[PDB]
């Protein structure tokens, strides 16, 4: 039952303040300290520091002194991470892990994503990608999801009934907005015989876009 | 503070074989080193602590050794659920430092990429946009280059690339190269090609179309 539950994702502008919580349960909170680990998107793990749950004393690393602060409320068994004057470099996922003997980090949290950007919430523009007017045993279709914010987005084919032969590519940033694409490869006899529909859901803007791939002509 | 460097960021090996991950330290850390596993979904769990000792719940196929400045994580036989990124962590001195990380990937036979080019959607053109998407699916190894030629001229600016992780089933890779540009820039030419240079072929794979 020992688990660490953090807060949800955060969307902040450059210069603002963010506070990340870390709910502890299943054990006596004052028995172990809490660590904080930073991970920039596409990069490795970086140990920020830890805080003693008895003395409330933080211990920061090299590149985490000045704008960072560890705090906790023992009456609620929750540790807090705070970053002041947010910068673009702070855009990362922040983990919390319970400290133990032999200097190990155990019972990690699910991580709290923090995105520092000036971009507003934008619904994705979903476009269908049909192949050129022309041959072959298989045919590849595509679906473009362009210009949305923030993450995540969910893309399915034919409401899930089409799972095999699907390649959904990771979102790529472009002018403070995300862009995603997906490809599906099926036999040449099933399309345009059956209908291939692209399903894109963006919960951040409550958007559910269906998009049939129609042949060019 | 101590610098922890894992000399190999990427590592390929077949399933069922023995794999070893090296972890070097700038100074002696007296066997005070731990190992962590981060699954592709993001979850992090402890595997080995104090060089050799396994953690509770960790399969017996895992093991750790080394002393002084050089340490290693070893899997007797590689399993499909072991495909993840492994980080080493020292704790001899504060502050604690993680390694660069080593991503484990499965080795397979070389495969030629299936290239597919897609002209701008008619719906996108009505909004002033014109993204030329080029798919390169199911290939091996991971290394591959894409070249965009427009009317015979190489286009290097405005290219958006995305690579997927190693495929769960056939252990292949895929890339999505998009040529993002406006409708005006699109209607200035007509010959849009997508060249794919790969290990499996001496001559590049070309996919093109026209605005005809």
């Amino acid at each position: 039952q020992i688990q660490l539950v953090q807060s949800g994702p955060e969307l902040k502008k450059p210069g603002e303040t963010v506070k990340i919580s870390c709910k502890a349960s299943g054990y006596t909170f004052t028995n172990y300290g809490i660590n904080w680990v930073k991970q920039a998107p596409g990069k490795g793990l970086k140990w920020m520091g830890w805080i003693n749950t008895i003395t409330e004393e933080p211990t920061f690393a090299e590149e985490f002194t000045g704008r960072f602060a560890f705090s906790l409320e023992t009456s609620a068994s929750t540790a807090y991470l705070q970053i002041n004057n947010l910068k673009n470099e702070d855009t990362a996922t922040y983990f919390c892990a319970r400290g133990s003997e032999f200097g190990r980090l155990v019972y990690w949290g699910q991580g709290a994503s923090v995105t520092v950007s000036s971009a507003k919430t934008t619904a994705p523009s979903v476009y269908p990608l049909a192949p050129v007017c022309g041959t072959g045993s298989s045919v590849t279709l595509g679906c473009l999801v362009k210009g949305y914010f923030p993450e995540p987005v969910t893309l399915t084919w034919n409401s899930g009934s089409l799972s095999s032969g699907v390649h959904t590519f990771p979102a790529v940033l472009q002018s403070d907005l995300y862009t995603l694409s997906s490809s599906v490869t099926v036999t040449s006899s099933t399309w345009p015989s059956q209908s291939i529909t692209c399903n894109v859901a963006h919960p951040a803007s409550s958007t559910k876009v269906d998009k049939k791939i129609e042949p060019r002509g | 503070d101590i610098q922890m460097t894992q000399t190999t960021s990427s590592l390929s090996a077949s399933l069922g074989d023995r794999v070893t991950i090296s972890c070097s330290a700038s100074q002696g850390i007296s066997n005070y080193l731990n190992w962590y596993q981060q699954k592709p979904d993001g979850t992090v769990k402890l595997l080995i602590f104090y060089t050799s000792t396994l953690y509770s719940g960790v399969p017996s196929r895992f093991s750790g050794s080394g002393s002084g400045t050089d340490y290693s994580l070893t899997i007797s036989n590689l399993e499909p659920e072991d495909i993840a990124t492994y980080y080493c962590q020292q704790y001899s001195r504060f502050p604690y430092v993680f390694g660069g990380g080593t991503k484990l990937e499965i080795k397979r036979a070389d495969a030629a990429p299936t290239v597919s080019i897609f002209p701008p959607s008619s719906e996108q053109l009505t909004s002033g946009g014109a993204s030329v998407v080029c798919f390169l699916n199911n290939f091996y190894p991971k290394d591959i280059n894409v070249k965009w030629k427009i009317d015979g001229s190489e286009r290097q600016n405005g290219v958006l690339n995305s690579w997927t992780d190693q495929d769960s089933k056939d252990s292949t890779y895929s890339m999505s190269s998009t040529l993002t540009l406006t409708k005006d820039e699109y209607e200035r030419h007509n010959s849009y090609t997508c060249e794919a240079t790969h290990k499996t072929s001496t001559s590049p794979i070309v996919k093109s179309f026209n605005r005809n």
